């Protein structure tokens, strides 16, 4: 599917940053039993890559009712939100130190029981850096 | 002398009114095709 991802982000230590995944025609299913649009049970993960190094898992949000879930790591300092209307994804991060900077990528997740954790499209990747 | 005798599954048509419903091979179509019973991979084809 497509998946439009925001811009380059050059911000400062202690500063918060949002990152925003576009995935147009995306978020509604059709229900043929029903005959009408729902909000898909659809899964929106987000996961980072630093220069050169593996790459990390930050948290996913179901589109739903936007029942989110980060990594431990992180917990405290990021939220994932949705807003259906507008059909993207937001990511907050707060409090960066200089070990955040990164390329961050938003992916998209079937949600279907027999493909636990399948990552179907991917976007363009953020640069978020950080320095003084 | 003869006798009647009834046969079951006897070979005989006659042209008649009859209701038909759809088949696809499996979107929201105007042709509601996701009604439509799914059909075969191979139909059954009889020579006469």
């Amino acid at each position: 599917v497509r998946l439009d991802q925001s811009g380059t982000a050059v911000k400062k230590p202690g500063a918060s940053v949002r990152v925003s995944c576009r995935a147009p025609d995306s978020f509604t299913v059709y229900r043929p039993r029903l005959s009408a649009y729902f909000i898909g049970e659809f899964n929106i993960h987000w996961l980072r890559q630093a220069p050169g190094q593996g790459l990390e898992w930050l948290g996913f949000v179901n589109i739903f009712r936007g029942a989110v879930k980060y990594s431990s790591r992180f917990q405290g300092r990021i939220t994932i939100t949705r807003d259906t209307s507008s059909e993207t994804s937001y990511l907050d991060l707060g409090a960066l130190k200089a070990d955040d900077t990164a390329t961050y990528y938003c992916a998209w997740d079937k949600n279907v029981d027999d493909n636990p954790w399948r990552l179907d499209s991917w976007g363009q990747g953020t640069l978020v850096i950080v320095s003084s | 002398n003869l006798w009647v005798t009834v046969y079951y599954g006897v070979p005989v048509w006659k042209d008649a009114e009859t209701t038909l419903f759809c088949a696809s091979d499996a979107k929201h179509n105007v042709w509601a095709t996701h009604a439509c019973v799914p059909t075969d991979p191979n139909p059954q084809e009889i020579h006469l």
